[PDB]
């Protein structure tokens, strides 16, 4: 049980203090101290998870004034394999807490990379990774939104739409709280209302079909 | 982290004129 709590909280210890900060060794540590504590997150033991939690977050907090960058790259490549979802839970609300922290010359292509990501979470069934994306959502749209076009809007819109007739509670939730959202943060807010509200309109308005109880609660 | 760290260069000095 205990050894890899002593790993991990070790590792913890040391790499907020090691060598010189910046330097070609410190990259490649802080990669796989990020790598082994996310999969440390979803480990078969309950105060090891525990015990990772507390590991990314005293690092995040020690190194955000000289590694930002490298942390949110870490946390990204763990959301883009897409894995067990303690593992990417782990990352994407730790990515959403600190989306505001990166200079605007670096939205732009995050926008971009998230987008493959936001579309492909929304699709994972497990009602605790939608809780988790219904969270993240709102803080990644506030931090990159103005830098999407309506191309890439569209495309996320369509992707938490076709969520409202699902038969879980949670993800009708996390698909209504989505769209809204990512409107509100878009560049273009008030066409974006409007093309929501004829979307919306559109699921109901042959008001004589067979539409379904579950789709009417998610609209 | 930060635009001198970045560009491999000095900050400078602080003096009165």
């Amino acid at each position: 049980k205990k050894d890899r709590v002593n790993h991990c909280l070790t590792i913890c210890e040391n790499i907020v203090a090691q060598s010189v900060r910046n330097s070609p060794e410190f990259q490649k540590l802080l990669g796989i101290a990020m790598e082994l504590f996310l999969l440390c997150s979803d480990d078969a033991e309950s105060d090891v998870r525990m015990v990772a939690d507390e590991c990314l977050n005293k690092v995040i907090k020690a190194l955000m004034d000289s590694n930002l960058p490298r942390l949110q790259l870490e946390l990204y490549k763990e959301i883009k394999k897409n894995g067990a979802p303690r593992s990417l839970r782990a990352a994407l609300w730790r990515f959403a807490e600190l989306a505001h922290l990166v200079r605007p010359q670096k939205c732009r292509p995050y926008l971009v990379n998230l987008l493959p990501c936001l579309t492909r979470t929304s699709k994972r069934p497990e009602e605790s990774v939608q809780e988790t994306l219904a969270a993240a959502v709102p803080k990644i749209m506030a931090s990159f939104g103005n830098f999407a076009n309506d191309n890439e809007i569209k495309v996320l819109l369509k992707a938490f739409i076709a969520n409202l007739k699902s038969s879980s509670p949670t993800i009708r939730r996390t698909a209504a709280g989505s769209a809204v959202s990512i409107c509100q943060h878009s560049r273009r807010t008030q066409y974006f209302y409007s093309w929501l509200l004829n979307v919306l309109l559109g699921l109901l308005v042959p008001v004589e079909d067979e539409h379904s109880t579950l789709l009417i609660l998610g609209v | 982290x930060d635009i001198w760290c970045e560009t491999n260069k000095q900050t400078g000095i602080l003096v009165l004129c």
